């Protein structure tokens, strides 16, 4: 096998430039996996462009990039409505559903396409099912989905996808935070040093209360190799960077007003800001109720 | 499922707050420390809830980031100790030290802000330890004594010249706050020289003597000694004030008057400050969140 190993390995670690390179090695050749990953990698580089307007998957991908701007799902849904849709197509539709806040429907879209583990894109969709279940705080379902799928079995390149899914579960469950999970994140940060692997390691240090190491990685990301030389996907990961800095400061007793303001200007729909506005309103409502 | 694990393992207000059970936490604070005004605690509720949460990027990045939790302990503890991470006494001590720093720099409003913050942090502590619990109570009482003394002095400063008796009384009552000795020195210096200025030589000699048994050398000690020598030579008070240094009394944290053992008083259940009886049902001046004289079951910070 191994045709896609390097493509997928660089995509899932956030090495999107090298991912595009690995895809270009198949110059003037296309299949649905190549389409899927080239489209997602071009999107992540801020340089999306319609790869295959002809085919089903390409139409879906363009609808999906459009949705990212318009936040309207009607075209995507009406295109996939009642049709026999592949796991890649379902990946995009369920990501859209999840972005709208409709996490139940999103998980159902995912579960639709997880029947056969030898079908193209199924492992991808399983990872998405896991993520979408964890977003909805349905951790038992996420574990069950993962355990049943994986025990029921693994190609060399899907191995990393299943590890990624498992690592999200272990993050949500504080499972072996200080042993196997931390080793996974740190190894990836060392072998594939990017914004993504670096923020993963940072989250694992924060879960361990390792203030010094967390601050070391914050300083490293603030340096020039990441904030200047990697100004490309620095932008992509900046809102989560800001959220992480906020939790580190709070762990130290420091002020977070400036950081919260930056993040709310840059990405007012970040998960941190949803939680923040919700607890703000919850507390102001208590203040009112007991006066 | 994490939040419900937390709540099953501890009903401490800190843990309720971390779980998002703001309402249950407010009700618990009401019964335990008489909390009644909520606004000054908002930030602290917020700080706790966001301090035990962190966000990892999803795949793809357009997907909302995924939430993970910072726990109190590593995985080597039993399942009934799965608890949120809540910042502890070391941050409280930092806030107290900033208070002391602003005290020495004669920035009393900012010092008060620091001591109030340490009080609010203690109100929402989680300790697992009898010694940390006692230490938390002692720091809480210390911060109250510093706020009380600073508020007496700010009142004194606010006064119109012509309120000389009230001013000298406040200068004296400032010396009653249970600061560290080196800090009590500031209050003793104020009281000594204000009473000396206004021809209260007996008072001045007492305050100078109390100063000299903490600081014995340096230029302030010598100023104190010459003030005491002159005052002992005069041996008179032009202006009598309500103050007996050897009696047992507290200072009303609202009206700044002595409360003797026979004086009917009520207390703040949270900070333990004391008030004359006409302040019952009003809000405590020390931390401004709890009700003076209210029934309360006692601060809970021990898991």
């Amino acid at each position: 096998p191994m045709d896609y190993f390097n493509i997928k390995q660089n995509y899932y670690t956030g090495n999107f430039v090298q991912c595009l390179q690995e895809i270009e090695k198949f110059s003037k050749v296309t299949d649905n996996t190549l389409l899927f990953y080239k489209a997602k990698t071009l999107l992540a580089l801020g340089q999306y462009q319609s790869q295959d307007p002809t085919s089903k998957l390409g139409k879906v991908l363009d609808l999906y990039v459009q949705f990212l701007d318009t936040k309207n799902i009607e075209e995507l849904e009406n295109l996939l409505k009642d049709k026999q849709n592949s796991p890649y197509e379902l990946y995009l539709l369920a990501t859209a559903q999840a972005i709208l806040g409709d996490l139940d429907k999103s998980l159902e879209t995912c579960v639709e396409g997880i029947d056969n583990d030898e079908a193209e894109g199924t492992t991808e969709l399983l990872l998405l099912a896991i993520e979408v279940a964890l977003l909805n705080n349905n951790v038992s379902t996420a574990s069950t989905i993962f355990d049943n799928y994986t025990n029921a079995i693994v190609s060399g390149d899907n191995e990393m996808i299943l590890n990624l899914a498992e690592s999200y579960i272990k993050f949500a469950t504080n499972k072996e935070t200080a042993t196997s999970n931390f080793y996974y994140y740190e190894e990836l940060s060392q072998t594939f040093p990017t914004w993504k692997t670096q923020l993963g390691l940072l989250n694992l240090h924060l879960q361990q209360r390792n203030i010094a190491e967390a601050q070391g990685i914050v300083e490293l990301l603030l340096s020039d190799y990441y904030s200047v030389e990697q100004k490309e996907n620095a932008v992509l990961y900046k809102p989560t960077f800001l959220a992480n800095q906020i939790t580190l400061a709070l762990m130290q007793g420091l002020d977070t007003e400036d950081l919260t303001n930056q993040l709310v200007k840059l990405d007012h729909e970040h998960a941190f800001i949803k939680h923040h506005q919700e607890i703000d309103a919850k507390f102001d409502e208590l203040v009112r109720k007991y006066d | 499922m994490e939040t419900a694990i937390w709540i099953k393992n501890s009903k401490l207000p800190a843990v309720l707050v971390a779980a998002g059970a703001f309402d249950a936490a407010v009700q618990a604070l009401s019964k335990q420390v008489g909390v009644v005004k909520l606004e000054p605690l908002k930030k602290y509720f917020t700080n706790i809830y966001e301090g035990c949460r962190t966000y990892i990027p999803s795949t793809p990045c357009e997907l909302p980031a995924q939430l993970g939790y910072v726990r109190a302990y590593d995985d080597t503890v039993s399942e009934d100790q799965i608890l949120p991470y809540v910042p502890g006494l070391d941050v409280v001590n930092e806030k107290m030290n900033e208070g002391y720093k602003n005290f020495k720099l004669n920035k009393p409003d900012i010092a008060i802000e620091c001591f109030r913050e340490a009080i609010y942090r203690i109100t929402l502590l989680m300790v697992d330890d009898a010694e940390d619990e006692k230490l938390a109570h002692k720091i809480l009482e210390t911060a109250r004594e510093y706020i009380l003394g600073l508020s007496i002095e700010l009142e004194r400063r606010s006064l119109k010249e012509g309120n000389t008796v009230r001013m000298l009384e406040l200068a004296a009552y400032f010396t009653k706050a249970k600061l560290s000795p080196i800090h009590r020195t500031n209050a003793l210096q104020v009281a000594m020289s204000q009473h000396f200025k206004h021809k209260n030589f007996l008072q001045a000699s007492y305050f100078a003597g109390e100063f000299l048994k903490i600081i014995s050398s340096g230029p302030r000690a010598e100023q104190a000694r010459k003030i005491k020598n002159k005052a002992d030579s005069m041996a008179s008070d032009a202006i009598p004030i309500d103050f007996d240094p050897y009696a047992k009394f507290d200072i009303c944290a609202a009206t700044y008057k002595p409360i003797y053992e026979d004086t009917p008083s009520v207390s703040d259940p949270l900070t333990g400050s004391k008030y004359v009886i006409t302040e019952k049902d009003k809000i405590d001046r020390i931390a401004m969140i709890s009700k003076i004289g209210a029934p309360a079951s006692g601060l809970r910070i021990r898991v």
